[PDB]
């Protein structure tokens, strides 16, 4: 997917990617420690998978 | 969509007028001649979707 949608879904910052889930269908792979931040300051963004 | 294609202006390899047409295709998004000519040629019938 990342080759086929290069520069299409690829964000270059975390909070713009936080915004990009907040806009549309977006999954935003990062590490869980920053996921532990954004989830615990927003009751709208949870963590599928562990 | 399925991919992210685009069409390009065909020029010979090492075109003499490459930048004469390169920044010329850069300037057609400025006033939007790509966009102000987009509403005409793609919309031959204003198809009334209701369903
Ligand atoms: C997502 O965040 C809060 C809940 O944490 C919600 O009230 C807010 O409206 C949502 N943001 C949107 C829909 O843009």
């Amino acid at each position: 997917f990342m080759s086929s949608r290069r520069q299409s879904v690829l964000v270059k910052s975390n909070e713009e990617g936080i915004q990009r889930v907040l806009t549309s269908d977006y999954a935003f792979l990062m590490e869980s420690t920053t996921i532990e931040f954004v989830t615990q300051r927003n009751c709208n963004l949870t963590q599928i998978g562990g | 969509l399925i991919d992210s294609k685009g069409y390009g202006v065909g020029t010979p390899m090492g075109s003499p007028y490459r930048d004469k047409i390169t920044i010329a295709i850069l300037q057609l998004q400025e006033e939007g001649k790509l966009h102000m000519m987009k509403e005409k040629w793609w919309r031959g019938n204003g198809c009334p979707e209701e369903e």
